[PDB]
């Protein structure tokens, strides 16, 4: 029910795979590519775990806002993620966490909205400007 | 075996066959037939007969789905009936209707719902989320439950019995086991309410001894106990629809001040529904928002009085969580947009964005747009500044961050618009007396609030309170600070001013009554002056 | 390896600079020939990953997992507070953009995508 | 706390003294250390030493 030590070789396995330098520290946006990649017990299906794999994303790209995160940071974070937090968790802790993903469900909804929000003003910027342009005339 | 079974169940009597007949073939049935039957069903409600009783119930409850404005007529007409008897006979036959309301999709063909459509009610509120407050009062001894050193048990046991109150509970509908039924109770019906809170004073006496104020008191208080909102309902959504929330207030002031008291289940869905109201006009503007957000407020102090399970950390958290929580607290800190957008007298002219400070009067944008845009100095006293989507006209004194307290991305836009001098300082008063008046109210709301909650908590309470009073940026500006400019003006001075003094009057009380629940002993350094 | 190309660059440049231009032909995609050298410049996995994510970047399913609620009041709000400066006018055309039930069913949308 | 609690808060402190894997190289550049490397890591070489 944890995280086994084969696990953990695997996800250092991994990460110095996708980590090139020793610096310890990866772009936020290529921590995706580490999610993907990894295999094994830890794999995460990519055609039933959508919603997961975007979930995780975005609450790693939250904990810091468009910075570069650690190695420390995603270990835990998928040390959390492969629990039953319910469980293994004091009451305080249990609430943080559960708020948390919460807030990130309802951020990364909102944020697809925000992309369909970006097609449709893109959209709807014309009508506007060309009045503005006919009222000018 | 067969013929005794069939006369024990499909004809329990032969007196309400032909009307049951009608419910059979109800979709059948013409508008005009409908208000032909009307009257003999509307006769036939006070029949000692069960069978006959609900039969004429159901039957008139489809006459009126489907007729609603006969039967609207029929009841307003029989309530201001001159003779007393019609009266009583009318809050009667209300009272077997509310009773018979459950038991009218059976009476008719299986599967009716499909072929005959009964329209869903009509909602755009969005009550908090979570609930606000406990939605009952547990009994202390259920003598309807099975489950469960000994005198003083049942000494306890007595002693918390006798501080219930068994009355305020609908008891025949709590003992029913519990193992889906739709009650057809069209928004036609639900206006007879009225007539009935009016009746409540109604002193007049049968022969019989019978008054007509105490079966209706006795009929509403049954209906509140039993189902809160299947009453409140034709009276909340329709006030979304038309701006009557002076009628509507009245009419629930005289409830309260009628019935004498509110049970926690009432109260607890009036004030959810109150406040759900109050969100949904901050959230949709409309003509008449901020005058039915003042009217609200104005009497939502009184709801709170009878609530049980309202604390200040759940309130404020949930009420926060939907964000729109410095309309009904005094103690809500939120900053303000940063930057204003502004368009010009013209349509499509090159619109100005200006910053936004913490301490910037209105006098100061009001006189950046004039120089910007160009005006003559003579018509300066001409213009000004106004919240188009809002219908708001602006006071030269009112600080931008506390007409805009949302720190949203998108900035309030208004408009510089020209008027004569007079009407835009009538505008003005006005505005100024309805936020005042809304402000008065929330204080008094919190008045309210804290003066009802157990001894225990009062300390906690009190010490979170003053906590969040002192964090706030600026409250003896707001709770000191004053419009002088417009007590001068002769026509509407005099109002202002009557109404501000009550105003400090009871912010000296909510000071007052902080005080004494803290204790006696509390370290003090210089902040205390600024209370 | 799989439709995702983290899987399938694990191998294009561990199985096998021509022959790798079997595996773009999984995508669908057949680019100039001589524009295969023009990646491998790049020669390395994280590089090519870095380069070609954002070439592929230059659905009902999302709108149905969206529908987590969503009338005036809700919509409202939520657009509102989505994000980036927007003057709030153009959300009047966005109430009206059809059954005027108070609804929006996001199938309709994704429909109205283009 | 519970022994799954125990258990968690164990994996915690082990997480925290983990440290990422300690070699980055590449070794398919080269046509001499590349062999090298691949002789080396085989597992059979550290059980004879």
């Amino acid at each position: 029910q944890l995280l086994s030590y084969n696990d953990l070789r695997h996800f250092q396995i991994i990460w110095n795979m996708v980590d090139d330098k020793r610096e310890g520290v990866i772009p936020t946006f290529r921590v995706k590519f580490l999610l993907r990649l990894l295999r094994g017990r830890l794999e995460v299906d990519l055609d039933k775990d959508k919603l997961l794999f975007k979930h995780m994303c975005y609450e790693m790209e939250r904990l810091h806002n468009g910075g570069d995160v650690t190695f420390h940071d995603v270990l835990s974070m998928l040390s959390y993620r492969s629990v039953d937090i319910r469980k293994s968790l004091q009451l305080e802790e249990l609430l943080a966490r559960e708020q948390l993903e919460y807030t990130i469900e309802e951020e990364v909804a909102k944020q697809t909205i925000r992309m369909w929000l970006k097609k449709c003003l893109k959209r709807i910027r014309a009508k506007q400007q060309q009045s503005c342009s006919i009222i000018h005339s | 075996s067969g013929m005794l079974k069939y006369i024990r169940l499909q004809v329990m009597s032969l007196s309400p066959a032909p009307l049951s007949l009608l419910i059979k073939a109800a979709p059948i049935l013409t508008e005009e037939m409908y208000g032909d039957i009307q009257p003999a069903a509307w006769e036939l409600l006070l029949s000692m007969d069960e069978h006959m009783a609900g039969a004429a119930a159901a039957m008139f409850l489809l006459c009126a789905v489907k007729v609603p404005e006969a039967v609207s007529d029929m009841l307003m007409s029989e309530f201001h009936h001159p003779e007393t008897v019609q009266r009583l006979n009318a809050v009667l036959k209300f009272h077997t209707l509310w009773r018979f309301r459950y038991q009218v999709w059976p009476r008719m063909e299986e599967g009716a719902q499909q072929i005959f459509k009964i329209p869903p009610p009509s909602i755009n509120f969005t009550l908090p989320s979570p609930v606000l407050g406990m939605p009952s009062v547990p009994m202390f001894d259920p003598p309807w439950v099975p489950q469960c050193n000994l005198q003083q048990e049942e000494e306890k046991k007595r002693l918390g019995r006798e501080a219930s109150l068994i009355t305020a509970i609908p008891i025949t509908q709590e003992a029913c086991y519990e193992p889906p039924p739709q009650a057809v109770f069209p928004a036609c019906i639900c206006a007879a309410v009225l007539p009935i809170v009016h009746l409540m004073e109604d002193g007049e006496v049968r022969e019989d001894g019978v008054a007509v104020s105490a079966v209706a008191q006795q009929v509403l208080w049954n209906c509140l106990i039993e189902d809160p909102s299947t009453v409140l309902r034709h009276f909340l959504e329709k006030l979304t629809i038309s701006n009557r929330q002076d009628e509507l207030m009245y009419m629930l002031r005289k409830l309260l001040l009628n019935i004498g008291d509110f049970p926690a289940q009432t109260s607890h869905i009036l004030f959810n529904y109150l406040v759900g109201l109050i969100m949904y006009f901050v959230r949709t503007p409309c003509e008449w928002g901020m005058d039915a957000i003042s009217a609200t407020l104005t009497f939502l102090w009184e709801v709170v009085g009878y609530v049980e399970g309202l604390f200040f950390k759940d309130l404020k958290q949930t009420m926060k969580k939907e964000q729109c929580e410095v309309k009904l607290l005094v103690t809500a800190s939120m900053p303000g947009t940063k930057t204003l957008v502004v368009h010009g007298q013209n349509e499509c002219d090159i619109p100005t964005q200006l910053p936004v400070h913490e301490d910037t009067q209105f006098e100061a944008l009001l006189k950046e747009c004039l120089e910007f845009f160009n005006i003559p100095e003579s018509q300066s006293t001409h213009y000004f500044l106004m919240d188009k989507r809002w219908n708001l006209i602006h006071y030269n004194k009112t600080y931008v961050r506390d007409i805009y307290p949302f720190r949203r991305s998108v900035s309030p836009q208004l408009n510089l618009v020209h008027m004569h001098p007079e009407k835009g300082q009538e505008l003005i008063q006005k505005q100024v007396f309805t936020r005042k008046l809304e402000e008065v109210g929330r204080v008094l709301f919190l008045i309210s609030l804290t003066q009802k909650i157990p001894t225990a908590h009062k300390q906690s309470h009190v010490s979170m309170l003053q906590e969040d009073l002192l964090r706030l940026p600026s409250f003896p500006r707001s709770a000191i600070d004053a419009e002088f400019s417009l007590f001068s003006d002769p026509q509407a001075g005099k109002e202002l001013f009557g109404l501000d003094t009550l105003q400090k009057s009871l912010w000296i009380q909510l000071l007052e009554e902080m005080f004494l629940g803290m204790p006696s002993e509390f370290p003090w350094g210089d902040e205390i002056m600024l209370f | 390896l799989t439709e995702e190309q983290i899987a399938e660059f694990k191998e294009a440049f561990s199985l096998f600079t021509k022959e790798l231009g079997t595996v773009m032909r999984s995508l669908g995609q057949n680019p100039t020939e001589a524009e295969l050298q023009d990646m491998i410049n790049e020669v390395d996995f994280p590089e090519f990953l870095t380069m070609m994510a954002r070439k592929m970047k230059d659905e009902i399913r999302e709108a149905f997992r969206v529908f987590d609620k969503i009338s005036a009041a809700e919509l409202r709000h939520v657009m509102t507070n989505l994000g980036e400066k927007l003057t709030d006018e153009e959300v009047d055309e966005m109430i009206r953009e059809i059954d005027g039930d108070g609804q929006v069913n996001y199938e309709e949308f994704v429909q109205m995508m283009t | 706390l519970t022994v799954d609690q125990r258990r968690w808060e164990d994996l915690k402190s082990r997480l925290k003294i983990a440290q990422p894997l300690h070699l980055p190289p590449r070794p398919d550049n080269d046509g001499f250390r590349a062999k090298m490397y691949d002789i080396t890591q085989h597992p059979f070489f550290k059980r004879t030493i």
